[PDB]
């Protein structure tokens, strides 16, 4: 009632998953009771707007929340190989194995890949500020996220994160970290070659009044905010507004932010004066607009202190994606990061497939940072083959009831490489053999051997089956992989934990 | 009745095709899997055959039962390849519907595919070869492994290789106005079990399936003129007057038995058991008496060692007698115990010689289908010899004869080349088939072979010796190999009569218009 | 598998269109649950209305809304190529061919034809046409290229003396709002240099109002007149009339309507004013006669008044608008649609919006190619020689593509009234042993030149036609299954 | 249909095996059959088990003949076999219906397998003389310990063994033994018996009539042997001749495969470890449903394990670990499931035995592969 229960809920999910990672991957569609439609093939988000009605599968569903704070990437990975584990469990659960060896059998086994992770780690290069580092983090994002084109995204994101670098190079010891630092707007039309990257950060508002540009003032002045008886309130507001606007023009103060509501007669003045404002700013927006710029919102409606204001070297309002848009821009020299990156597409849904992909790219400089480092792995699979002959070691290393267990967790493994096939549609039998034969019966003697220094990458290749992916830059993230088996380890053992549902009061 | 008539009935026509389509499409090539029915009876019969499979397949729609014919018709024709025929109305009935829901008029597909097959055999012209072939040491064997393909003998074919082809050696004879040919069907084949393939023994004459009442009798004969008699009359015990009866019936028996010893018969050969009165009068005489004898088996009897069977013994006049001419030659009489049983082997016959075929295999459903594939080899080798033209196997003939037909297409030019175009699309499911059953990808071989057959028709002196042009394919490795080292080989008369055949077979599904249902009795 | 069901019910979408490409199309009719007749050639408007089920219906509809910004035109002939290919591809996604080899090589296609598509495009520049010329010798027939077939001959000595007073790098699309007369001929429809809109509301001085202005002077002012208390609120008014007096302003547009008070006031002085101004409206005026808006009159000052060369009261229909006349910035030409019949308004309506893209794009580049559907035969015919060497299977995937393109002059011989398979065997030799520009001539009912028939079609249009038919194919292609909630 | 008619011929197979799963060894256990007319069949014999069911699955029916071919060999143990035919079946539910593996592929990987276990039997091979009557004597009653007439048979195997041995001899050694002709008198005590040598009808002895019920007795003299059985009681007849002329089997067995295998199902644990060994060397495609035949190997001995009420998860991990090490001479012991060897067991078999047992298994594997699919209503 609930192992082959969930089980055919799990096949179902896992086929789901298997198509979506890769470089072959494919999308989904789904449609909440809202008529909303949505396009990814990330598995957190693909989950999150579903509704299943079989409890039991839900641990998996609840598990991607542990992956997505801890990385963020690599979820497609964690739904293939927590799904994978389960299915292959089913044979020693007809065997009678109680589930006992086989919790214990993933523990066991969960420790010994973390001690091999740090025996076959390469390519330590440790380089921050360098663009062909940026460029060797973000290709590898084309299997779980999308594949379309890796040549622009790369680009953008590489002048975006070098444009927002703290630098202090050598040793800075530089603490928090900006996950904001990164914007994309989507905007509808055109081609991806028409988009660019700005040094300072943009947002979608239409200007007015003025439109105009006044950031040629050489260091101007911003500042930023948080029957005749019936015309004593009349004619008391146009002399009060009139003198708390006149005060800020005084003092040069071209553009100021009210986030609050914005009366008529107050825009009524700022056309005279010429003072720019900005039209009900979000919660997000307010929090980047106060840190970025260095002034205080000063609910007070009168003449903002001159001391802290904000200041934008240059700053223009004209077309963009082509109508008038009022935007953030900036210079790095004067003020502080977080610039944007501006996305040109047709299909709105293929840009927000970038947007996550891009998200992703984020947390690849996180999981570089907040440890000593993020290190690397071999890419497109040819980490799975390399574990394969550890826990196949490792079995007959530790001879009793744990091999049933350890067998079963190497088998789970070839879901990895079939992925490339099955979402190529090739035959994954034929590329079995020469998966292989990087390692054929022993390693050489030689260090790095076409094993560990080469991969799998089908394009014309897939009759060889073998590829370098030192050139091709292929690899996975160690942070992510060391944090896909304690995800998948934990939630499998959770669904073989369940015994009963139980309801109260329902 | 019901009546309905329009597109849908031939939407209908193609709908119940590919629907029973799909029974040959397992079982063609060489890789290819049986599939078992059931007989409501109890039992099940598995078989790969299409003109077994068809006469026992239900068919609901009045147009599937034509394809049921179509099988029949070519056993006689040709005799093998039921899978590999037949398999190309369903792809070729589907592109053809895809031009009924367009303005093209059926007369045009119709004439198209007239004008494509008229002219399809000057396209063969270029592909066939004589009877001698290579440089020899591999004469019959090589079209002996034509029955390969739909069939699973293929790895057992290494040893059955010499039984067939001297099996047909000996029994030459001179018919059709004077022209040297096999007489086949005449093979007579025996069921057995245990040892293995390679201990299949050939019987180079005839071989009978019965018991001998008194071993005493001289089994064995040793020397030549043996004369050997058949009787279709039943000499036994049958039915104070009925005992003088008995009497009486029994002095006619002795009688007629005394002619034969007489006649200096060394084998009787009889219908029905023998009684004990008979069995006194051989012993005396040394003659061997047989039992339990079929009619059809004594037919060839007659016709190798020339026994003619008597239905009575008489004449102009009331006497009873037995002539001399009756008596049957052959060079001697061995008899062997085979599979737990002892059956006579009669070599060397006078009139005309024939010959046995002993098999070995699992179970009674094995024997079936190895006797029938090997049944069907013989018809391979017969329609052979008698029109020495061959063309290379594999299934490079149907990717090389489509390309012909794109420029030939040109040629004709009109509404008429369109239907050209989908009949050489149509031709191109037997090469992707075959790669199904394989386990292979069906575009990959069949795009490189179609590269090397595009320039071929582009050499002008064919630049030096092949450098494209080649024939066969390998479906186990899945790649390109010439038909020398695979050493596999179709008849053409298989290949011209397979699309003939078909030609009034699938525009019969055409030509069907309003489909009317009338309510049975 | 699923996607095979999917492509089946958004094959019905083009084939609903299938009549509709060419200059010979049909229309098609949309009735909502307010009973509004909709008849229009243009596909945007017809997917916008129509009823969808499945959600690969809306991919057409966002690449449909899409298409004004990459092309605006020609939207029957492009949209019809994202089904057909998808059509053919069936008996490979049957096999073991992956939609992968389909989405990549289709890329390469792509950029082998964009290769082709831009070798076709030849800017000669020099002595050839200029100005004037091709935007109206070659523009003639490739402006509208559906409807306004007999009227054709009247929208080139019009329209195109319109668009020509646009600017290059400008381009602004906001000035070339149209309206809609009752009444009329199409051929007789006047020329506007200024700002003109409907008055909306009847006045008592309806006929008294002035009829024309020497140099007449607009103004913008929201603020809202209506009428001890009754001393009080009429005093009030009357001040604020005084105050826009002393700026000299013959013409005071108002947001709100106005009493009676503002208008004696205004009549007796033989000033103009108009109420129930649209925000719209009061953009235009600003790009055209350069004011300002005043909500009050605390900040209301002379300098703010605009002006213009000249104001003429115009009688059009049996009703009188406002027109303005010698705009100090004007960059194109207002123009008033006419007729008494609503849905040719709206027919000429989507068609000139979809002519002004032309020249935006003909500015930037002047390129001409042949038309007729003479584009895709040219290309189609150079893949099946390339695609034979490229990359394996590679061969039988490029060639459905060039099949795919066969469609085009399918249709064009379904409205004719021609055979598919005649015209494929003369173009065939056309586009081989006859070079290249040979194309397609519906007016003689025969295969010649493009060149000497004088009608051309930019290749800026099948340039982005593609793009805009790559991720929509590859989506069909990249989603292998469809949820839907309850 | 397709793949989906296979899973159906799979699960037909592998019900019929769990229920001969408990029907081997001493410890075999019994099974009730209830028919739509009302009869009962309890029995431990799966031969008149499959006789009297019909089955509705059609691939089910293919056993029913198999089960006649193993019978016509020796009949006691090889019933069984048929298990390992269905396992085959249930290990490729990964492959088959899973990973797509093309049958011809699986059978092609059968046919290493069958090669490569032969090579296994001659591994265990462990020949012995004919010549003592002491060492065949406990050759035929290895077969007599899962009846009561073990006590029994010391007046009962005797006449067996040297019967067979007049009518074997020599020609190689192939003859025919079914000369010999049985009789059996109904009553008496069964430990009296009949030593008679000639034929039962040159300087003959003595010739005299003894006096029973049936017929009377008569001696000719030769220049071929009968045996006259009195059984102890009425219906005991049916019983004696499936521990005495049944039992020719292992006479004829040890003519032909002089050689001794591990008895009581010990002998595929050898083989199982063998064959994991032998696949790592193969290094190929097949190399997965050919290192898989394995698995379906060790579920034949956890028969045993279930009729000793044992756990065959943990009891096997020792018993495995035996074989692939120390020798390949141990052995399970079936009645109370402990690691005692096949050397103090006291029990072999000949090689023939297994032999026959994988070769009709692997021969009725591939025929259950190649069927596609299964149609019905043909009315023929």
């Amino acid at each position: 009632g609930q192992i082959i229960k969930s089980i055919a809920a799990i096949r179902e999910l896992h086929q789901m998953c298997l198509t979506s990672m890769g470089p072959c991957g494919r999308n989904k569609i789904i449609v909440n009771h809202l008529g909303k439609i949505i396009i990814t093939n990330d598995a957190a988000t693909m989950l999150r707007e579903l509704d299943i009605v079989h409890p039991a599968v839900k641990v998996l569903v609840m598990a991607t929340e542990q992956q997505k704070i801890d990385m963020g990437d690599g979820t497609n990975l964690v739904m293939i190989l927590a799904g994978e584990l389960l299915n292959v469990s089913e044979k020693l659960i007809s065997m009678g194995l109680s589930a006992v060896e086989i919790i214990q059998g993933y523990n066991m086994a969960r420790k010994f890949t973390l001690k091999e992770l740090d025996e076959m780690v390469v390519g330590e290069i440790t380089d921050k500020n360098d663009k062909n580092e940026l460029l060797k983090m973000i290709k590898p994002v084309i299997s779980s996220k999308k594949y379309g084109s890796e040549d622009i995204l790369s680009e953008l994101v590489s002048e975006a994160v070098s444009h927002v670098l703290p630098v202090a190079q050598q040793a800075g010891e530089i603490p928090y970290f900006n996950v904001d630092s990164i914007r994309v707007v989507k905007i509808m039309g055109g081609s991806l070659s028409n988009s660019t990257v700005i040094k300072g950060m943009v947002f979608n508002r239409e200007p007015e009044g003025h439109v105009k540009s006044l950031s040629e003032d050489k260091k101007h002045k911003v500042a930023v905010f948080t029957a005749q008886e019936m015309l004593d309130f009349s004619k008391g507001e146009e002399k009060q507004i009139d003198a708390m606007m006149k005060e800020i023009a005084d003092m040069g103060v071209e553009c100021i932010v009210a986030g609050a509501g914005v009366g008529e007669l107050a825009l009524h003045y700022l056309n005279r004066y010429g003072i720019l404002v900005l039209k009900v700013p979000s919660k997000f927006e307010l929090r980047r607009l106060c840190r970025v710029c260095g002034a205080t919102p000063l609910p007070r409606l009168g003449a903002p202190t001159p001391e802290e204001l904000g200041l934008v070297e240059t700053v223009k309002t004209m077309e963009i994606g082509g109508d008038r848009v009022t935007v953030f821009k900036q210079e790095q020299g004067e003020i502080s990061r977080t610039s944007t990156i501006i996305l040109r597409g047709a299909t709105q849904n293929n840009l927000d497939d970038i947007e996550r992909a891009i998200d992703d790219g984020v947390a690849a400089v996180k999981g570089l940072m907040k440890p000593s480092g993020g290190k690397l792995l071999p890419g497109a699979g040819a980490t799975e083959i390399e574990l394969i002959s550890r826990i196949t070691k490792y079995g007959e290393r530790t001879p009793g009831l744990l091999q049933l267990a350890i067998k079963q967790f190497a088998v789970a493994f070839e879901v990895v490489p079939r992925t490339l096939a099955e979402t190529a549609g090739l035959d994954v039998n034929e590329v079995l053999p020469n998966l292989y034969a990087a390692h054929n019966v022993t390693e050489p003697g030689a260090v790095k051997t076409d094993h560990l220094y080469k991969g799998v990458d089908i394009d014309g290749e897939s009759d060889e089956g073998v590829k370098d992916i030192r050139e091709e830059n292929i690899y996975d993230m160690l942070a992510t992989k060391k944090f896909a088996i304690n995800v998948a380890t934990e939630a499998a053992t959770t669904v073989l934990s369940i015994d009963q549902i139980i309801m109260a009061k329902k | 009745g019901e009546k309905i008539s329009g597109d849908d009935i031939r939407n209908q026509n193609v709908l119940a095709t590919m629907a029973v389509a799909n029974v040959v499409k397992s079982s063609l090539g060489p890789v290819g899997l049986d599939k078992m029915l059931v007989d409501d009876i109890g039992d099940f019969t598995v078989t790969n055959d299409g003109a077994t499979i068809l006469s026992l397949l239900d068919v609901q729609h009045p147009a599937g039962k034509i394809l049921v014919e179509l099988a029949q018709q070519q056993d006689r024709e040709i005799g093998d390849g039921t899978t590999s025929v037949v398999i190309i109305a369903s792809e070729l009935l589907k592109r053809a519907n895809e031009l009924v829901k367009n303005k093209i008029h059926p007369t045009t597909i119709i004439t198209g595919f007239r004008v494509a097959l008229r002219e399809a055999i000057r396209f063969i012209n270029e592909v066939l070869s004589t009877s001698v072939d290579t440089l020899g040491k591999e004469t019959l064997i090589n079209i002996a492994k034509t029955s390969m393909s739909s069939k699973i003998i293929g790895a057992d074919s290494d040893f059955f290789s010499n039984m067939v082809v001297d099996a047909l050696l000996a029994v030459k004879t001179q018919n059709s106005k004077g022209e040297i040919k096999y007489p086949v069907k005449a093979v007579n084949v025996l069921k057995a079990h245990g040892k293995s393939a390679t201990e299949s023994l050939l019987v180079p004459g005839y071989a009978l399936n019965c018991t001998v009442a008194s071993q005493a009798m001289p089994k064995r004969i040793a020397g030549g003129n043996v004369k050997i008699a058949c009787l279709d009359l039943n000499l036994q015990k049958a039915r104070e007057q009925l005992e003088q009866i008995r009497k009486r019936e029994a002095g006619i028996v002795l009688e007629r038995v005394k002619k034969i010893i007489d006649a200096g018969a060394q084998v009787v050969l009889t219908t029905k058991g023998i009684d004990d009165l008979c069995l006194k009068e051989f012993v005396e005489a040394k003659i061997m008496g047989v039992r339990r004898c079929k009619k059809e088996d004594l037919r060839r009897i007659a016709r190798a060692t020339g026994a003619t069977l008597v239905s009575s013994m008489s004449n102009l006049e009331g006497e009873e007698t037995f002539e001399s001419s009756y008596l049957g030659l052959c060079d001697e009489v061995v008899q062997a115990k085979f599979s737990d049983d002892e059956c006579i082997l009669i070599k060397g016959t006078s009139k005309h010689s024939s010959s046995s075929i002993i098999l070995r295999g699992a179970n009674d459903y094995s024997l079936d289908e190895m006797e029938r594939s090997l049944h069907d080899s013989l018809s391979v080798v017969k329609r052979t010899l008698e029109s020495g033209n061959v063309v290379p196997g594999g299934g490079c003939v149907e990717a090389a004869l489509n390309i012909y037909l794109d420029n030939f297409a040109t040629t004709v030019g009109s509404r008429e080349q369109l239907a050209i175009a989908e009949f050489a699309a149509a031709l191109l499911i037997i090469p992707k088939t075959l790669a199904v059953n394989a386990a292979k990808d069906s575009s990959e071989l069949v795009a490189k072979l179609r590269s090397y057959h595009a320039a071929s028709q582009m050499a002008k002196p064919e630049v030096k010796r092949r450098s494209y042009r080649n024939y066969g394919l390998d479906l186990i490795r899945g790649k390109i190999v010439d038909e020398i080292h695979a050493g596999v080989l179709e008849p053409t008369i298989s290949k011209v009569k397979s699309l003939k055949s078909a030609l009034e077979a699938c525009v019969a599904i055409l030509r069907i218009d309003t489909m009317i249902t009338v309510d049975p009795e | 598998g699923q996607i095979i069901s999917n492509i089946n019910a958004c094959v019905a979408v083009q084939e609903a269109l299938k009549p509709t490409l060419g200059p010979l199309g049909s229309d098609i009719l949309i009735v909502t649950s307010n009973q509004k007749t909709t008849i229009s050639n243009d596909g945007a408007t017809i997917l916008k209305l129509l009823d969808v089920v499945h959600p690969a219906a809306k991919t057409l509809v966002d690449i449909s809304r899409a298409q004004d910004a990459e092309v605006g035109d020609g939207t029957t002939s492009v949209t019809i190529l994202a089904g057909e290919l998808m059509k053919e591809a069936k008996p490979f996604l049957e096999e073991g061919i992956s939609s992968h080899l389909i989405m990549k090589g289709y890329r390469k296609a792509v950029s082998l034809a964009v290769e082709k598509i831009n070798e076709l495009a030849v800017d000669i520049t020099s002595e050839k046409s200029s100005g004037r010329e091709l935007l109206e010798r070659c523009a003639r027939t490739a402006m509208s290229s559906k409807l306004i077939h007999n009227n054709a001959d009247f929208f080139v000595k019009m329209c195109v003396d319109a668009v020509l007073s646009l600017d290059r790098n400008d381009l602004d699309d906001k000035l070339i709002g149209i309206k809609k007369i009752p009444g009329g001929a199409m051929e007789e429809s006047l020329f506007i240099n200024g700002v003109a809109f409907k008055k909306t509301f009847s006045y008592a001085g309806f006929e008294q109002q002035p009829k024309k202005f020497n140099n007449p002077k607009i103004l913008s002012l929201n603020v809202e007149l209506e009428l001890a208390i009754v001393d009080a609120e009429w005093q009030l008014i009357f001040e604020k009339l005084r105050q826009v007096e002393e700026t000299g302003a013959n013409i005071v547009l108002s947001k709100l309507p106005i009493g009676d008070l503002a208008t004696q006031f205004f009549a007796d002085r033989n000033i103009f004013c108009a109420g129930r101004v649209s925000a719209d409206d009061m953009n235009r005026v600003i790009q055209a006669v350069g004011g300002s808006i005043q909500s009050t009159t605390s900040d209301i000052k002379p300098e703010h008044l605009g002006t213009c060369a000249l104001f003429e009261e115009m009688q059009i229909g049996s009703e009188r608008y406002n027109l303005f006349q010698g705009c100090p910035q004007a960059k194109t030409c207002t123009l008033l649609l006419r007729g008494g019949a609503e849905q040719v308004i709206a027919e000429v309506e989507r068609s000139l919006h979809d002519a002004i893209m032309i020249v935006k794009r003909a500015l930037q580049n002047k390129l001409i190619v042949a038309g007729g559907g003479a584009t895709e035969m040219e290309v189609s015919k150079c893949l099946r020689d390339y695609s034979k060497t490229i990359a394996g299977k590679q061969q039988m995937i490029i060639n459905a593509f060039a099949k795919a393109l066969e469609v085009i002059p399918r249709q064009l011989c379904e409205n004719a009234g021609f055979d598919a398979i005649e015209i494929l065997n003369k173009l065939r030799l056309a586009h081989s042993k006859g070079e290249k520009w040979y194309g397609v001539v519906f007016e003689t009912e025969n295969i010649g030149d493009n060149f000497a028939k004088f009608v051309w079609e930019p290749a800026l249009v099948k340039i982005n036609a593609l793009n805009s038919a790559t991720e929509a194919t590859n989506l069909i292609l990249s989603v292998d299954e469809t949820i839907t909630n309850k | 249909t397709g793949r989906q008619a296979q899973i159906s011929n799979i699960t037909a197979a592998k019900a019929v095996a769990d229920v001969i799963r408990t029907c081997l060894g001493p410890k075999a256990m019994l099974k009730m059959l209830l028919d739509p007319m009302g009869g009962l069949v309890l029995t431990n014999d799966g031969h008149a088990i499959l006789r009297e069911i019909d089955v509705a699955h059609p691939a089910a029916k293919s056993m029913l003949e198999l089960s006649r071919t193993q019978d016509e060999e020796v009949g006691d143990g090889t019933t069984t076999v048929i298990i390992l035919a269905g396992e085959i079946l249930a290990q490729c539910a990964p492959y088959l219906i899973e990973k797509n593996i093309h049958p011809v592929i699986i059978i092609q990987a059968l046919k290493k397998a069958l090669t490569d276990a032969l090579e296994v039997i001659k591994q265990v091979s462990k020949p012995v003389d004919v010549e003592n009557d002491a060492a065949m004597k406990k050759l035929i009653q290895a077969s007599i310990g899962t009846k009561y007439v073990i006590h029994w048979s010391e007046k009962m195997c005797e006449l067996a063994l040297d019967a067979v041995k007049t009518v074997r001899k020599d020609l190689f050694e192939i003859d025919i033994k079914r000369y010999v002709r049985v009789e059996k008198i109904p009553g008496g005590d069964v430990l009296d018996s009949r030593v008679l040598k000639g034929v039962l009808l040159t300087n003959c002895g003595l010739f005299k009539v003894e006096m029973i019920g049936d017929e009377y007795f008569s001696f000719l003299d030769n220049c071929a042997c009968t045996i006259m059985l009195r059984g102890g009681s009425k219906d005991i007849l049916n019983e004696i001749d499936r521990n005495l002329q049944d039992a020719m089997a292992v006479a004829r067995n040890v003519m032909l495969s002089p050689s001794l295998s591990p008895g009581g199902g010990a002998t595929e644990m050898a083989v199982s470890v063998k064959l994991a060994e032998k696949a790592k060397q193969l290094e190929g495609i097949q190399q997965w449903p050919y290192q898989a035949v394995a698995d379906a190997m060790e579920c034949i001995p956890r028969t045993l394990i279930q009729n000793a009420g044992g756990d065959p998860i943990r009891l096997l991990s020792q018993l495995r670990a035996k074989h692939a090490q120390g020798n390949f001479t141990t052995g399970i012991d079936g009645d109370k499931g402990k690691i005692v060897d096949m050397v103090s067991y006291g029990i072999w078999e000949p090689e023939v035995i297994k032999q026959q047992s994988v070769k009709t298994a692997i021969e009725s594997a591939c025929l259950l592969l190649r069927v596609d699919d299964i149609v019905s209503g043909v009315r023929k």
